[PDB]
């Protein structure tokens, strides 16, 4: 029960310069970052999944984790339309108070 | 390589960040600048960041349009500062 | 030739259609667009396919595959391009100083 | 969803230099690259300038990160009002 | 009433040459 | 002086803090409210990820929980440095060898090298 196997890891170190050899301290090193970073993403979006009060991890809390923290846009999926963009909810309360910062300021 | 020819067009360029005030933040960093050429590099490097981030700003206040003087207030520095990774966040109207 | 007379053909006459990103972008705004912003926004993602396709072929040249491109090719195009900051992300807000 | 790009995105890819007869899947992601690149230039374009989406915003964007979408955008611009003058 | 026809022929034969069979991959 | 920047010098006086700089206040206020206007950001997201309408305590909570291992995250716990110690304490000391001069690790350890800088042509 192991996810990565030495010979994928192998091929993706080939694919970048195929005259480079890792380590086995490397190497079991860089099979436990992908174990690291399985976990991680998986502990972080159960969470979103329990948030919409649902039992099945869908693809669309996998896709807020990795944009919000680790940068990652994963093409080949496609999602729903995005619903038009809110802008600016400011409260009364803010528009009164920075009403009062203008209202010193030049008069 | 790019770094040394682009060195040569570096001898007739004079940084506005003087090399002393460079070569005193490498010494906080860890190394004393021997090369003065390196300075030259770190200076200039590190003052075309504050030059495209004063641009920035600058673009940001003539797309609001108030032609005559453009003050650098923090209203046109914050959403400039963000294309790059500063992210200030000043409060107003303590309670 | 008669390739590249075909391929320079396709290369020009191919577009996004206006009626359907002006039908796009104003399901993200939420009101109305004009038409020098549809034919500008059209413009611009054709030379995003072209930053993609152009790029997704170094990929393919790199390794040792065909002309033919793989969904392999076009995972690595976006992500070498991401890494050269060329592919925005407006949901990551990023820190360079640590 | 479905593909609003699907017979459109594989004339651009012929034209190049993919093939004439592309991958369904790559045709699968580059749809989903233009919707996001869309996308994440109109959420941004509508905090800057004003809250609209007038079209001297979106030139802002394209100086400073990639200098072929501004030379193509400087091009849609001037051949407008060239093939208005000819009518 | 020669903008409207004309439009329509610079992607007609935009679907008859290039991908007459689809393909897929594993 | 607001009621949370009196309240901010009573926090510092409850620790061991009775001397400080007058800068303090002002910089323990605007991380105070860079703090909440991050968690309210988040907060934010995930009330729309959830599609409800406004936000929740039960949003702020996830937000509270899902940025204290990014933005603060910690020392590493004590369960785990026993139990990366007591394998590293088990291993006996080495001997030394009689003349080795300066002792030192090897070549690709150390900050010897030959230093190389550029010809001032």
């Amino acid at each position: 029960n192991q996810v990565l196997t030495k010979k994928k890891l192998q091929d993706l170190v080939r694919e970048v310069d195929p005259n480079e050899q890792l380590d086995e301290d490397v190497e079991e090193m860089l099979l436990q970052i992908a174990d690291d970073f399985i976990e991680s993403v998986v502990t972080a979006a159960c969470q979103l999944a329990r948030h919409r009060k649902s039992s099945t991890l869908e693809v669309k809390d996998v896709q807020l984790h990795l944009e919000r923290q680790w940068n990652m846009w994963i093409p080949g999926f496609g999602s729903e339309e995005i619903r038009p963009y809110k802008k600016a909810c400011t409260t009364e309360a803010h528009k009164q108070r920075m009403a009062l910062i203008r209202k010193t300021t030049k008069k | 390589t790019p770094l040394v020819d682009f060195l040569m067009q570096l001898e007739d360029y004079t940084p506005t960040i003087p090399d002393a005030v460079t070569g005193y933040y490498l010494n906080r960093a860890g190394f004393e600048a021997s090369d003065p050429r390196i300075i030259r590099l770190i200076s200039l490097a590190a003052q075309k960041f504050i030059s495209d981030i004063a641009n920035d700003a600058l673009q940001h206040c003539k797309m609001k349009g108030k032609d005559r003087k453009y003050t650098l207030t923090m209203e046109d520095l914050t959403p400039a500062l963000s294309e790059y990774g500063i992210n200030v966040k000043k409060p107003h109207y303590f309670t | 030739s008669e390739e590249q007379l075909n391929r320079y053909e396709m290369y020009r006459r191919s577009a996004f259609p206006k009626a359907a990103i002006k039908r796009l972008i104003q399901s993200i705004t939420g009101t109305s667009v004009s038409q020098n912003v549809v034919i500008a926004m059209s413009g611009i993602s054709k030379v995003f396919v072209g930053e993609v396709v152009e790029e997704a072929l170094d990929v393919c040249e790199k390794w040792g595959e065909m002309p033919p491109l793989q969904p392999k090719h076009m995972r690595e195009a976006v992500r070498r391009l991401k890494s050269k900051g060329q592919i925005p992300n407006s949901k990551h807000k990023k820190i360079i100083f640590f | 969803r479905k593909r609003l790009f699907s017979k459109e995105l594989r004339c651009m890819m012929y034209g190049f230099g993919d093939d004439q007869n592309p991958y369904t899947e790559s045709v699968d992601i580059l749809e989903d690259l233009v919707i996001e690149f869309i996308t994440e230039m109109t959420h941004k374009a509508m905090s800057i300038g004003r809250q609209g989406r007038v079209q001297v915003e979106d030139i802002v964007f394209l100086i400073r990160k990639d200098p072929r979408k501004f030379a193509r955008v400087k091009d849609l611009l001037t051949m407008n009002e060239e093939l208005k003058r000819a009518r | 009433v020669n903008l409207s026809e004309e439009s329509a022929r610079i992607l007609a034969t935009n679907s008859e040459l290039v991908g007459t069979l689809t393909r897929s991959c594993k | 002086m607001p009621k949370d920047a009196q309240m901010m010098a009573q926090i510092l006086k409850d620790m061991g803090i009775t001397e400080y700089e007058p800068r303090v206040i002002n910089q323990m206020l605007e991380f105070a409210f860079r703090y909440v206007t991050t968690i309210l950001d988040d907060a934010k997201i995930y009330s729309s990820h959830a599609k409800k309408a406004t936000v929740d305590a039960d949003d702020v909570r996830l937000a509270i929980q899902c940025r204290a291992d990014q933005s603060f995250t910690s020392p590493p716990p004590r369960d785990f440095l026993l139990d990366i110690a007591r394998q590293r304490n088990q291993t006996p000391l080495p001997l030394i060898k009689p003349y080795s001069g300066p002792r030192l690790p090897p070549d690709r350890y150390c900050l010897t090298a030959p230093n190389y800088r550029l010809k001032s042509l």
